[PDB]
């Protein structure tokens, strides 16, 4: 699969303009390899209309032109005066016109009272009349099958495909527009008017994240919708959609540990964070505020469209630690080695519907006080990773856990605790100058050295060294204290003590 | 009693790391007292030259006013003059040279086309041109050469940028080189370099010789083996 | 529905492989081995020396390219060779680059 | 197995602890997925200007 | 993208070339090819060429 991505459908009425973004890679051959918008004619091939070179068609002349924006990873194409010979099969892309490496624009061009409403808004027909008629049986009939069907009468008869949901003002109020009413209606006192109401389906929304990336819907809604049970749904190969988070509940078998569902704010923009992505997200997501946290017609959706490239730059760290009960676990997170210098973070998991990740450490220094003395972030390796060790297991300490950095752009790594049984792979005193501590003799390699704790880390205490003890031993002659393992640059097993 | 004003070529910055730049006073009088200064656009003065050349076999004089500046001075489109003081010209004239600023860069694309098979009929000679199209500003600098050894400048012309046609604001230009053909049907891969400051490391090049660029036998020969294998 | 078996990208083979569900009777399901070589046919035998040969003889043994003398650039990494360009006295030898538009550095 | 899963496949790993080896592992797995080919196609294709590979 | 044909007009004497393109009998427009003035060959004694794009 080729990892461009750009806007699968386009609609725009002649004579109006089109911008056209598509996305690539940023490696350091994409930003600066040759950028295309060919014409996918019928008996052959590509036949480009606007290079970005420089090259641009005798067509397309005047009217075109195409920018690149390597930064940003995409590169743009603006086309003034459409026509209907702008209509058909186009492709963006890079490189070559043969190779793939493209995306299959369809652009498809339209020809030009009246109303244009979202889907389940609201809408007011406004109908004159004269002042003859000032108390007559006034009215709105729809126009379908060459014959005004009722839909409303004056005396309160609303149609079975209308019911409630319209009121009357002269003038009359319809809510909830569901996408089956984007009907053209008319209005009648003996005078007449007619009335027209396009209904359009809302756009998507282009996101092009990355694999193992994660991802950041900001579903605003308005104040009509801020007390409505709000969702996301994922518009799947049929008409349905599996939903897959709610504010009443609600979340997937799938998105286990991953989704978090922000709090409302006063104008109703819970934002959505799905972490670590794989290939098989890459489709449509329909945030939404209906009452049952399904989707039904009569709700304000606001869709988006995912793309989850497989040509990532993010490295491939281990998802599952698993660690013994009462032992050690030491992850890395990885982050982006340009933002070195920022406040890193870390988290727990409490399901979707709470959707919350409270802060356990940061950089800065403040561990939660229910940690302290078991836990420790640190900084090596540096050059891009960052190490939190975590000892004094528990069974019920297994779960989700998030790798944040307060940078710009971020990769929410989330790694997964396996609490198993197990027995300790490090011996120490219960709660305790001297005190021991006995390795094993798999970590021959590994350096033997003693901490003291602190919410400043590890700062490191002195100690003699033996010979073959029933494996190692070391001794701590001299709050909470550790007695880890370091092989080179990374961290192992480390115990704690009293 | 005519005046040239040589700047810097990008492929002489580049290439010996000496932003020097000349002016040459040619088709005067066979005179002397000559001071040749260059100053900025403040007037003032900058480092001095040597080498002022001799007069003609011909009877026409010849000498060549030097000075060297900085990198960073020259990008930033600085007006640089070279005051001519002869006793011939009363108005000690001046040469004005700038760097102009607010061009784009663009990369050129170097096609290399070999010879006709009309011209390889004669059996006298064959012409190869590489084509350096599509590039800004001007100053490509194409050289030649054959079998990893660099071809003397005796051989090839390479042309001046003359802008393109299509292309607003690209130039374009040729080199021909003339290889005897005896010396193309042996075989005899001929490679074209460019240097310009669009291009990544400065440098590009192309090559050709008999077999690969337009050929007359396509000659695969493809074996694929093991086809079942055990692949994972 | 296929699983890229090898995606060699320095002699372009790409052999993968798909199981054909067939029409619904027993297991008479079909696997599949779409091996899809692209030849280069201008390339030269020293794929970084332009000065070589040009190229007969393309071997694909698809075991010692399912676990060298690449055919193709790849068009990620990026290649040079190093020429002795002259301009006037010096022959500095610089460091040109043969496929371009891959080795702009950051 | 059951005959059954060889339509859905769940590949079956087998892995051996010799006294030989680095891990004391040599874990190997065999699926329907893997296993002979009964239908090949080679596609080579053929292109004087080749020789990116994208 | 674009083709550029070129014609390499070489070996002769005086100068005072010129060269015009013809697509299937009727002259092209002057703002398509473009001449280059007539340079010295080199190798050979005081004979021009020139050459002449057209895209
Ligand atoms: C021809 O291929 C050889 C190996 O088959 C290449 O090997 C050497 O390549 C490195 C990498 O650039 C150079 O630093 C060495 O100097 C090369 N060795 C020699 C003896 O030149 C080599 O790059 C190719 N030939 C040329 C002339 O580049
Ligand atoms: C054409 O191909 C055959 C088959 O390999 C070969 O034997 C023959 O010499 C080739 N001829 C030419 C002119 O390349
Ligand atoms: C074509 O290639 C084959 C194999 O290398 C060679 O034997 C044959 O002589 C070639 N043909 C010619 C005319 O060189
Ligand atoms: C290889 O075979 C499969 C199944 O028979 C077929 O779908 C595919 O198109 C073939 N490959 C090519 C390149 O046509």
């Amino acid at each position: 699969k080729s990892p461009i991505f750009g806007p699968e459908e386009v609609n725009s009425v002649e004579g109006n303009s089109v911008s056209i973004t598509c996305y690539y890679p940023p490696t350091s051959v994409n930003r600066h390899t040759r950028k295309y918008w060919c014409r996918q004619g019928a008996r052959g091939g590509c036949i480009t209309l606007i290079s970005s070179e420089g090259y641009v068609s005798s067509k397309y002349a005047g009217r075109a032109n195409l920018t690149n924006f390597p930064e940003n990873g995409t590169f743009v194409v603006n086309i003034a005066q459409l026509s209907q010979d702008d209509s058909g099969r186009y492709k963006c892309g890079l490189g070559i016109n043969s190779r793939g490496l493209s995306f299959d624009v369809s652009l498809e061009v339209s020809q030009g009272k009246v109303y244009t409403v979202d889907l389940g808004r609201t809408v007011t027909i406004n109908c004159p009349f004269k002042t003859e008629n000032a108390q007559k049986r006034k009215s709105l009939y729809k126009q379908i099958g060459l014959y005004p069907v009722l839909v409303i009468d004056s005396s309160g008869y609303v149609n079975p495909n209308y019911t409630g949901r319209i009121r009357l003002d002269f003038s009359v109020v319809i809510n909830q527009l569901r996408l089956s009413d984007a009907g053209q209606y008319l209005c009648q006192a003996s005078n007449k008017k007619n009335a027209d109401l396009q209904v359009l389906k809302p756009e998507p929304e282009l996101v092009y994240e990355d694999l193992r990336g994660s991802v950041t819907f900001h579903c605003a809604l308005g104040p009509e919708v801020a007390n409505v049970a709000k969702f996301l749904c994922r518009q799947s190969s049929g008409e349905n959609c599996d939903v897959v988070v709610n504010t009443l509940g609600k979340r997937a078998p799938a998105f286990e540990g991953r989704i978090l569902l922000n709090p409302q704010d006063k104008d109703g923009s819970f934002s959505v964070v799905i972490t670590g992505l794989r290939k098989e997200d890459a489709g449509r997501y329909l945030c939404g505020a209906h009452s049952d946290g399904q989707l039904q017609e009569g709700s304000p959706i606001q869709a988006w469209q995912l793309f989850v490239n497989e040509e990532s730059t993010i490295p491939r760290s281990p998802t599952v630690v698993k660690g013994v009960a009462g032992g050690s676990v030491a992850v890395l997170c990885p982050y982006n080695r340009k933002e070195s210098k920022s406040i890193k973070y870390w988290c727990l998991w409490e399901g979707a519907q709470n959707g919350r990740c409270p802060l356990l450490v940061d950089s800065e220094g403040w561990v939660k006080a229910q940690y302290e003395g078991r836990l420790s972030l640190l900084e090596e390796p540096g050059n891009g990773t960052f190490t939190v060790i975590l000892n004094q297991l528990t069974s019920r300490d297994a779960g989700f856990y998030w790798c944040l950095t307060n940078g710009d752009t971020l990769w929410r790594t989330t790694v997964e605790i396996k609490i198993i049984e197990g027995e300790p792979n490090l011996k120490v005193p219960g709660n305790v100058l001297k005190v021991p501590c006995h390795f094993p003799c798999k970590f021959s390699s590994y350096e033997k050295y003693w901490c003291k704790w602190n919410n400043t880390g590890c700062q490191a205490l002195p100690s003699q060294d033996e010979g073959p003890s029933k494996s190692r031993l070391v001794s701590l002659t001299l709050g909470w204290y550790w007695c880890g393992v370091k092989q080179g640059h990374f961290y192992g097993e480390t115990a704690a003590v009293y | 009693i005519r005046v040239f004003a040589i700047p810097p070529s990008f492929a002489s910055i580049f290439l010996t790391k000496s932003t020097k730049l000349t002016c040459l006073v040619t088709d005067l009088t066979t005179y002397d007292s000559v001071t040749i200064s260059w100053t900025r656009q403040n007037g003032e003065a900058v480092k001095t030259h040597t080498n002022i050349s001799e007069s003609h076999p011909n009877a026409t004089f010849s000498a060549v006013g030097e000075a060297s500046i900085c990198e960073d001075d020259w990008n930033s489109g600085e007006r640089f003059t070279c005051t001519v003081t002869h006793t011939d010209l009363p108005s000690p004239l001046k040469q004005t040279i700038s760097r102009p600023k607010g061009v784009a860069l663009h990369r050129p694309d170097v096609y290399l086309l070999p010879p006709a098979r009309e011209q390889l009929n004669l059996r006298e000679s064959a012409t190869i041109t590489c084509l350096v199209t599509g590039f800004s500003p001007a100053d490509v600098f194409v050289q030649w050469m054959q079998r990893g050894q660099p071809l003397s400048p005796e051989k090839y012309v390479t042309s001046a940028p003359m802008p393109e046609p299509q292309a607003p604001g690209r130039y374009f230009a040729h080199s021909i080189l003339t290889v005897s053909e005896e010396e193309w049907n042996t075989g005899e891969t001929y490679t074209c370099v460019v240097a310009h400051e669009a291009l990544p490391n400065r440098v590009t090049e192309r090559t050709v010789d008999k077999s690969t660029g337009k050929p007359t036998l396509y000659n695969v020969s493809l074996v694929m083996s093991d086809t079942a294998g055990t692949c994972y | 529905e296929r699983i890229v078996l090898v995606d060699n990208k320095c002699k372009c083979a790409r052999i993968t492989s798909r199981i054909i569900r067939s029409s619904e009777d027993p297991n008479e399901d079909i696997v599949e081995r779409n091996i899809r070589i692209i030849v280069p046919l201008n390339n030269r035998e020293n794929i970084s020396d332009p000065t070589s040969p040009l190229r007969t003889r393309f071997v694909y043994h698809l075991s010692d390219l399912c676990k060298e003398t690449c055919y193709t650039y790849d068009r990620n990494k990026c290649y040079t060779a190093v020429v002795p360009l002259v301009y006037g006295g010096e022959t500095k030898m610089v460091e040109t680059a043969l496929t371009p538009d891959a080795c702009y550095p950051d």
